[PDB]
């Protein structure tokens, strides 16, 4: 099978961190080196990683039972979590440096809760299928990522959404994370889909793939014949090149920009990612600005 | 792992002195604030001292003036000298720490052990 | 183009009328002869009908400047909503026989609003680009449907969500909906993808295609060579052939039950629809169940 | 269009009496609750009374015992007798419908152009 991507502007596609619509192209701050989202995490050959799942009703979403303390996690569908197998249940937030603000409702019952969850407390173990319930009453619901507002801790802390939360551990490898994604070298950075996130800021939270591109892949499972894939950027409505792209095996892309005031940010995301064919790793790609 | 181990404390007339230190040990990449908080017998547990990395200190009120807060950064230890003890310091005492795993992972909050101030 | 269908089982797939995981397969009540639903409409070479969008994070959502006293809605890209070329902005909610309670968020603020939304008053006209604020104060927001109720207006009745609202008129051609969709007879009878919707019942939303099989059909653009596609339901573990299909080009699914206590309802939801070949509209299929 | 005609009112002495009548037409697959309601310059719109189509009937406390709602499902006709008028019952009163449009789409609230009844003293 012919590898491809969905013929589709970036404009009508979805993050993969929250279910909200991609705003812009990004590249990350000069100071953010490597990530490691675990959601949004997809091989160009289909494989899943991480916690990410196939469908966007999953992202960003909470399954478990309260009992006035804790929130026992289970996964989406009610099935039991296995620990020891991911970070986490399939979808759950992964939005590092912010409170999250949870919107919990229930299979039979009226009315919504905002469940607020801070990331740092020993309460918070995911990974072990317990979060502090903070409040929220005894009973099983569905949440799903609403809001997010500053750190609680450390106190004054940025928003960051650069980075993941801690699992509930003590030592990395313990808590089974999908592993972090670098930029490649020789003057490539990595190209992030940017979404507004509602809350007291100008919040813009950046993944490696938009969703629909991740059960189009899932779907495809094309074989990954090359070491890269060169992609072009197409404006639908003229079919004209925009700028140069490599997609690698391991589920992102990135791009020359030759400037972060003129380069891939400032695209219009009206486009379309087309393959074009393998590559070496190494192929040298054309800036996208000047 | 990420460990936080306390040292000090003990039994001390009221008026005396005491002093704790904590060190944390362990593979991270950063720690932000460490702190001391205590919980003495029906109570909840309570901040005492918090300092950043820059050495910013904040005291809770009942014990500013009396007690103080230090930081050494190099050996990723916090000290906490406290100085004219009097029946209400008695608790147990735990350190507390912010830190980051890797440079890709928020912070978490680490607790030490616990221990034991009594002031007779 | 050859036609094909997401190598994806339907259990990780998504409702196309709200952000809810798909768990089970449905047909309609015996009362129930035809369905209008807006959302969820998409054609087999791909044109998007109604007010569907591509992407899940659209379904379900309003943005819009409240008053205090209305909300004057857009699109969920805050460009103008242009009436009298649809029922309301795309993606806008499609569940007649309910009360909404959507969530609204807002860029650059704190906190979430339960918005309550009573379809039948004169003062919800979503295809001239006003409801009710409902005591929703001043501000730009964003919300998306969160649960449902029993409707306010008959009172008592209830829940239906075989239905979609009036959009505002006392004409049903004004609002320029989506046409219906009828059964096509001779023991053919749709197939409906069904999600559980949180609220004080046991509401299961019916729709006419998972939303990850419309960024699909958007994106291939498979000219429709037949007047139907013979599709099977397929085990992926097995491999073996659960029940024969057929795919109109309007967008929807059809089969022979031969049983409501006995048939599709029956199935299990961890399986794949597969393109079998074009067939004439007249192919009579298998009964899937005994 | 559906189109709701109301016909009657006027001006009355108070402790008189008054009859209002509503008729629905046009296009529609179904028919629920049909009403009445009033509202005066300055004050709120409020119900005055409504009737199911099986002939429930229910009434606002002011006017329960006073007001008499009737209906002609044939016709599609709502009927208001209003007895022992005083004025403060002085206001525009509006004939309201609950209708289903196609069998495939949910109930609309229609309303009629209005007809003012005045009480003097
Ligand atoms: C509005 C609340 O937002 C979350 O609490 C966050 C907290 O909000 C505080 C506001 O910043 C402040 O203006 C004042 O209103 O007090 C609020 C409550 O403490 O701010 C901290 C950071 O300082 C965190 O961001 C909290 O998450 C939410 O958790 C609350 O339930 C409210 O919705
Ligand atoms: C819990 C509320 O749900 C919505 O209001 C719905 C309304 O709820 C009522 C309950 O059914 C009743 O038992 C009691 O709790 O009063 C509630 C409020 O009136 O019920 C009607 C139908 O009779 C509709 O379904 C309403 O949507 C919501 O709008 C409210 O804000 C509350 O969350």
């Amino acid at each position: 099978r012919p590898f491809t991507l969905p013929n589709l502007p970036l404009s009508s596609l979805s993050n993969s961190r929250a279910p909200l619509p991609i705003s812009s192209i990004g590249i990350s701050p000069d100071n953010v080196q490597s990530v490691q989202f675990q959601n949004g995490r997809c091989t160009l050959d289909g494989r899943l990683v991480g916690t990410t799942p196939v469908s966007l009703s999953h992202v960003a979403k909470i399954r478990g039972t309260s009992n006035g303390t804790v929130i026992n996690l289970t996964e989406l569908d009610g099935t039991p979590f296995h620990p020891f197998e991911g970070p986490a249940p399939i979808g759950f937030p992964d939005l590092g440096g912010c409170d999250w603000h949870i919107n919990m409702t229930q299979f039979g019952h009226s009315s919504q809760t905002q469940y607020d969850v801070d990331t740092t407390p020993d309460t918070f173990v995911p990974h072990l299928g317990s979060i502090q319930a903070n409040g929220i009453g005894s009973g099983n619901y569905v949440g799903v990522l609403s809001w997010i507002s500053p750190p609680s801790h450390p106190s004054g802390s940025q928003v960051d959404l650069w980075k993941i939360p801690n699992y509930g551990s003590s030592i990395t490898e313990a808590t089974h994370l999908a592993p972090s994604v670098y930029p490649p070298g020789f003057g490539e950075v990595l190209v992030f889909f940017m979404s507004k996130m509602p809350g007291p800021g100008a919040y813009n939270l950046p993944c490696l793939l938009p969703q629909e591109y991740i059960s189009h892949l899932a779907s495809e499972q094309a074989p990954t014949v090359g070491e890269a894939a060169l992609l072009h950027y197409v404006d639908p409505d003229t079919g004209r090149n925009l700028g140069e792209f490599k997609a690698y095996p391991d589920g992102f892309l990135t791009c020359v920009p030759n400037g972060a005031s003129s380069g891939p940010q400032q695209l219009p995301i009206n486009g379309v990612f087309v393959f074009v064919s393998w590559v070496s790793r190494f192929y040298q790609l054309k800036p996208v600005g000047t | 792992q990420v460990q936080l181990q306390e040292s000090g404390g003990g039994l001390v007339q009221a008026g005396g002195s005491l002093r704790l230190s904590c060190a944390a040990s362990g593979r991270m990449f950063s720690i932000n604030s460490m702190g001391w908080y205590r919980q003495a017998p029906g109570k909840e547990r309570e901040l005492v001292a918090t300092i950043s990395e820059a050495g910013t200190t904040t005291y809770a009120d009942s014990v500013r003036g009396r007690f103080t807060i230090a930081r050494d950064n190099a050996k990723n230890t916090v000290y906490l000298q406290m100085n004219s003890l009097n029946p209400e310091d008695t608790a147990v005492y735990y350190c507390n720490a912010y830190i980051q795993l890797d440079s890709t992972i928020w912070f978490r909050a680490y607790w030490g052990q616990g221990t034991q101030v009594t002031v007779s």
